[PDB]
Formats: C-alpha cells, sequence, structure tokens
RNA sequence: UCGGAGAAAAUCUCCGAAUGAUUAUAACCUAGACUUACAAGUCAAAGUAAAAAUAUCUUGACCCAGAUAUUUUGAUCAACGGACCAAGUUACCCUAGGGAUUCCUAUUUAAGAGUUCAUAUCGACAAUUAGGGACCUCAUUGGAUCAGGACAUCCCAAUGGUGUAGAAGCUAUUAAUGGUUCGUUUGCAACGAUUAAAGUCCUACGUGAUCUGAGUUCAGACCGGAGCAAUCCAGGUCGGUUUCUAUCUAUUUACGAUUUCUCCCAGUACGAAAGGACAAGAGAAAUAGAGCCACC
RNA sequence: GUAAGUUUAGAUUAUAGCCAAAAGAGGGCUCUUCUGGAACGGAAAAAACCUUUAAUAGUGAAUAAUUAACAACUUAACCAUUGAGGCCUAAAAGCAGCCACCAAUAAAGAAGCGUUCAAGCUCAACAUAAAUCAAAAUUCCAUAAUUUA
C-alpha cells in the first residue's frame, strides 16, 4: 500500500487534442480498477475536485490506494479564464488498486464517471482485456465482405470526394469527438 | 480534395479471385472492353479529362483499349465510372473476309460469323 | 508609403526608415537574365580605360522653377501614383439614388442539512445531444374595444406523501373547465381596499383602412453646457395637421351554468387546552347566458 | 492515351457572386486555399444535394438516382452458541469512542442494526433444494398494412 494512498491536489493554475484514439494512459500501471474514457472531452479543475473528494472519502487507507493518470490543466481558454486538461477516448482518467475486488469499487467509480464531462466507464484489468478481445473477435468473424477501410483506401465508388483525409486513418470508428464501439 | 494514389495491394489479386472471375494469371488478355456507366458531372476535372482521352464520352458504348501499363494507369483514375471486360476471340481475330461479319456480344466475345439464325 | 521579425500565403502580433557614419573613391561600355499591369526597381560575363582587384556595413513621377559650363540641385507633394493654391455648419434644407422601416427551469448524481434519519422539505463538486432570459459613449411601447390559442395551473375539481392529531400549511401527480376586481400616486413602478383567485405566456405593442396617449422627432422658443461664429448636445422644458366612398377573400340566426356565503350535521369527530373539521342535506345571493313589461 | 498548342493582327465586356464538401487562420461567425453544382427525374414543396453527353418526331424498349426503417439476461427459506473483548465518558456487549480483530465447538465474525451500554429486531456459517448489449401556443395530419416464393 503506497503511503500517499489518497489522491493528491491539482493546481488550478500551472481541436485534434480530443478528436482521435488515445495513445497515452491506455494501460493499467499499478492499480487493477480504473475509469475508462469512452469519449473526447475537456476536464476542468471542477471535475478534478469531484474525483478527488469523492474517491478520497470512500477509500480505506489500510486496504486501498489511488493515483492520477492524467496531467494537470495546462491548455489556455479565453472568453485566460481557466485551463482544461484534454482527454482522448480510451484514456484512463484515474487508477485505483489494493486488496479489494472490483465490485467494491464499482459503485464509486461508476458514480464518479457519470459526472465526468465526457462518457466514461469503470473497468478493471479483466474488463479492459475483455473489451479488446471482443473488438478483435468482431473484426475477425465479421460476415460483411465490405469494410470501411477497403472502400476508403481503394477510393471505390468515388467515396473520397465525401471523406476527410483523416477518415482513412480512423477507419470510421471515430466521428468527430465521438467513438463508436460497435462500428468495426 | 486532391487526386489520390491507390496502394499497390489493391491490384494484386488473390488465388480465389482467379477462381471467381476465371482469369489465368499467365497468358493475360490483350484487349479491354471499357464502357462508361456513370456520369462525369459532379466529378473532379481530372476525371473528366481522362474520360475524353479514353473515348468514353457516350455511356454504354464499348471502346477497345490496350492492356498495357500506360493505358491501365489512366483507367485506374476512372475505375469507378467504367466497366472493364476482357475481350474474347472464340473464333480468332477477324480477317479481311470476316471484317464485315463481326458482332461483339455482351459476354465479351467478338464472333466473326454473325448469321442471325437458330443454332440448330 | 516602404522595409525587418512571427502567425505559416487573407487580418492579426512586434521593430525600424524618410538615413547614418566609415572610407581604397567605386569609369565608360555591353551578352544574357530576375522582378513587374504600367511606371519604377535588381544582377551581370566579355571589351576598353584608370589604377596596382574593393566601396564596405547596417526612399517621390511629370510639369515647372533654379545653379554653375556641360554638369547638376529642388517635397512629413507623408492623403507618400503626388490637384500649383480652398475650412466649418444646416433641426430651413434640396435633387439623384441605395437600404432598412450570469440566471432560472426540467432531468441524473448525493457529500452535507433535517436532534436521530440523504432524498417529509432541501442540498456542495459537478453530469443533460437539456429548455429560457485609443480617453468617453448610447437608443419602439401604454391604454380602449374584441379577444383566438398553449399549459410550464392562479382560483374552482380528483388524488399520492408528510417532521399530516384537528385547523392551518408544505410537496408532487392529473386536469385547459370557466373565471381571473376597483382605485391612488405615477412614468416605470409605488401603494390603498377587496377577492375563491386577482396565473405565466404566444398571436408582427395580437388587434392604428376600429379609436387613442407617449416615443422615434423635426419648422418657433427658452435656460445648462459647449464653439470665434453659424450652430450643436442622444442634457432640461413649453408649443405643435395623416387621409381613405371596401374591388376580392373571410366573416355577420339556437341550446342542455359557473362561483361564493349562511344554515344544518355541530362548538360535534379530534384535541390537555387553545382551537376546531369531511361527506351527506336545505336556503340565499353575485356574475354570465337566454328572455320578458304585471309593477317600479 | 490522345488533339490540341505557341506566335501575329483586331476587339469588347467584365473586375460585388451563390450554396454544398475538404484543410487551415483568426476568434458560432469571419477571412484564405482545393473540389463540385445551376433537371425537365429523386429527395415532400426543394437555384446550390444525388441521377443525367447536346435536341428531334414515334400509342416501342432496357435502365439511373429514388424518406424511409424493423424492449434486448440469480434469493429460494431457512438459522444466529461467551469470558460487557478492552479503554476515556459509571462500564461500554458484533457493536458510544479508540485499539485488539476476539471463545470452544458438527457450526458463528461479528453484517445491517439494536443499545445509556446489554434491550437484541437478526446477515453470513451449520443445516437444505435450484440458480451486458444492437430500432407550447389557428386544426392531428396521405390513406393503410406484420408473411405467396
Ligand atoms: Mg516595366
Ligand atoms: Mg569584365
Ligand atoms: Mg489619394
Ligand atoms: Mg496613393
Ligand atoms: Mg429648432
Ligand atoms: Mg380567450
Ligand atoms: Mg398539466
Ligand atoms: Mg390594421
Ligand atoms: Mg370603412
Ligand atoms: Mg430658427
Ligand atoms: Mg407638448
Ligand atoms: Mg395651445
Ligand atoms: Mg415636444
Ligand atoms: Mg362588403
Ligand atoms: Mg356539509
Amino acid at each position: 500500500i503506497p503511503e500517499r494512498s489518497k489522491l493528491k491536489f491539482v493546481e488550478r493554475v500551472p481541436l485534434k487534442d480530443i478528436r482521435g484514439p488515445s495513445t497515452e494512459a491506455t494501460d493499467f500501471t499499478e492499480g487493477n480498477f480504473a475509469i475508462l474514457a469512452l469519449g473526447g472531452g475537456y476536464l476542468h479543475w471542477g471535475h478534478f475536485e469531484m474525483m478527488r473528494l469523492t474517491i478520497n472519502r470512500f477509500m480505506d487507507p489500510k486496504n486501498m490506494f489511488a493515483i492520477w493518470r492524467v496531467p494537470a490543466p495546462f491548455k489556455p481558454i479565453t472568453r485566460i479564464d481557466h485551463y482544461v486538461t484534454p482527454v482522448k477516448t480510451g484514456c484512463l482518467v484515474v487508477e485505483m488498486g489494493g486488496r479489494c475486488e472490483f465490485e467494491e469499487v464499482k459503485g464509486i467509480l461508476n458514480q464518479v464517471a457519470h459526472k465526468l464531462p465526457f462518457p466514461a466507464k469503470a473497468v478493471s484489468r479483466k474488463t479492459l482485456e475483455r473489451m479488446h478481445q471482443n473488438q478483435r473477435e468482431r473484426e475477425l468473424n465479421n460476415q460483411n465482405p465490405w469494410t470501411f477501410e477497403h472502400i476508403a483506401t481503394a477510393n471505390m465508388f468515388g467515396i473520397r470526394k465525401f471523406l476527410s483525409p483523416y477518415d482513412l486513418t480512423q477507419k470510421g470508428r471515430y466521428w468527430g469527438k465521438f467513438y463508436m464501439p460497435k462500428r468495426v | 480534395f486532391t487526386k489520390s494514389r491507390i496502394p499497390d495491394k489493391v491490384f494484386q489479386p488473390k488465388p480465389e479471385d482467379h477462381e471467381k472471375y476465371g482469369g489465368d494469371p499467365q497468358n493475360p488478355h490483350k484487349l479491354h472492353i471499357v464502357t462508361r456507366i456513370r456520369s462525369t458531372k459532379r466529378r473532379p476535372y481530372w476525371e473528366k479529362d481522362t474520360i475524353k482521352m479514353l473515348g468514353l464520352q457516350k455511356a454504354h458504348s464499348p471502346q477497345i483499349h490496350k492492356n498495357i501499363p500506360s493505358v491501365n494507369a489512366k483507367l485506374k483514375v476512372v475505375k469507378h465510372l467504367i466497366r472493364i471486360q476482357p475481350l474474347k476471340l472464340p473464333q480468332g481475330l477477324p480477317t479481311e473476309e470476316t471484317m464485315s461479319s463481326t458482332c461483339l456480344k455482351s459476354t465479351g466475345e467478338l464472333v466473326v460469323q454473325w448469321h442471325l439464325k437458330p443454332v440448330e
């Protein structure tokens, strides 16, 4: 159990940032239970306090601990009113761990996730692994001969007249700041 | 919106593809039958030009072209507006005598004897 | 006007120049090019001539006037492609035209309030693809008549919950039924006396070919403040004329009621007292609708 | 693959677009660049979306696009055994509070909670049987319809 089990404080003062698949904080580091971002959104300091206060009160110092998986607010906002921390879909906002089962932390993590600015979910190591396995399984066993990548990459049907350059990389999974899970 | 370069993998066939379309990877066919089946209106200007270069100004009228890389390069530009079918010569190339008796079938066969009579 | 740096080439972010000092004094001539609407602006082999190669570093036309004896010089012409030389004001105005005329509220969450007890009544952080509102400055809407409609319900009606004993209340569901007053000071409010209640909004201030007060806003005139004056001020004030015979559409001949108070049940049920019901039942009015004339 | 291009001579008009899509720059809008469009058909009406090489007569034919589409996953009825574990609130009982995190047993640690604290209402044991998702304001506004290859 880390000595500083409780969440630390966050300093108030130190378009594509949330428009694609995440490349950071996508893997569990120390904890087993964490909140997974399912969309792109900006986390201002107010959200940070809600996560800090709610999680700290419930967690047991003897058996539980938590850590932050995202940087403090650094991006300027003007009417320099305040700074917002960008987050990409797939990021782990906060990580929890300890000699506890997922079910114990499900309620608090899910409650915290609901109040986040973007859609989010509470996932353990197993659940995150299961989600990826299901995604790969769906792609392999898909019975639709046509897929977004092949049509877009090969410019079949003259499709690229109606597509953005970024669409080829995303392959239709991501539209704007929203992530479509079922879309293979 | 700019011209696109298709990855080379698109034009590398697979063993099942040869089975489906019935074309041997060896002894490749010589001549294409190309017909325009979509309109050049609302298409970028480069597509409009290649269609005129290939002679496919009228739709649903077939044109014969060489199955050589330079011709193929233009065809790849307008792949979506045309239908490419391999010309077949069941009875061989037309000679001087048979030049006036030919007919191009929908199947892709240029028959050199056209009688308009029951097969019997 | 031009030059330097960023954005990175459309508008934005910054610095400088209308030269400066140094000097070897840096010639004439002539291929090919850059740049460029025009105009202006760049680089330069070869040849010749001086010397014994070198100018180094960081911009204004034409005309017209000059100066010398060919050679040259004239712009905060800076509104910087530059009229040789001209400012205010107009509400007395005119013509040609172009225009316009944070805070609620509904959901989700629930630390903390509520002695105890999250959700009787509420409530931090937040969540709704959720609904409405250079130094100075500032400008359509009342009323009358007749109202159509929404329901996010002010009263009337039917109900759930309570920290609902009764009586008073609080909260929520349902319902658009008919109703929802008269004045005073007011220019927006500010009060008085009532009521079962004096709802919140939409209809181009709903409605000016139905009517009316402001305002926009002028021709006259004063103060206060500007300006040398004419004049001026989004500062005061007093005065001050918009007419219309309806062509078309549309419209112009019934209904089957709302509310309040008193009486009774009963000063009972309830309640320590204080105080004080419901339904059931009878009678009065007020208003609205439809009619009538024996009386007044 | 294809038929255009340079130069010479002459010449006006034009110099305010419009909407969709794509990438940026400022900061929803607004500038800049790239692509397309101007139906008589379809999207309801529909300049700007999709289908459409010109324009002719015909009581022929094959076709294109074509506002339509088919809520989502374990309590069953049962049983609960001390020295009050101490100490800070007489003393604090699974249990005011804090720390041990406790007792034998076929089998039970104290879960809610009760309790001034113990009242004890009784969870888990023993002991019995089965068991996460995908179509507000004039007056509603085509009519209808679940299966014939
Ligand atoms: Mg020139
Ligand atoms: Mg030389
Ligand atoms: Mg000028
Ligand atoms: Mg100029
Ligand atoms: Mg006057
Ligand atoms: Mg009405
Ligand atoms: Mg209602
Ligand atoms: Mg009128
Ligand atoms: Mg009249
Ligand atoms: Mg006068
Ligand atoms: Mg007057
Ligand atoms: Mg008078
Ligand atoms: Mg006046
Ligand atoms: Mg009339
Ligand atoms: Mg009664």
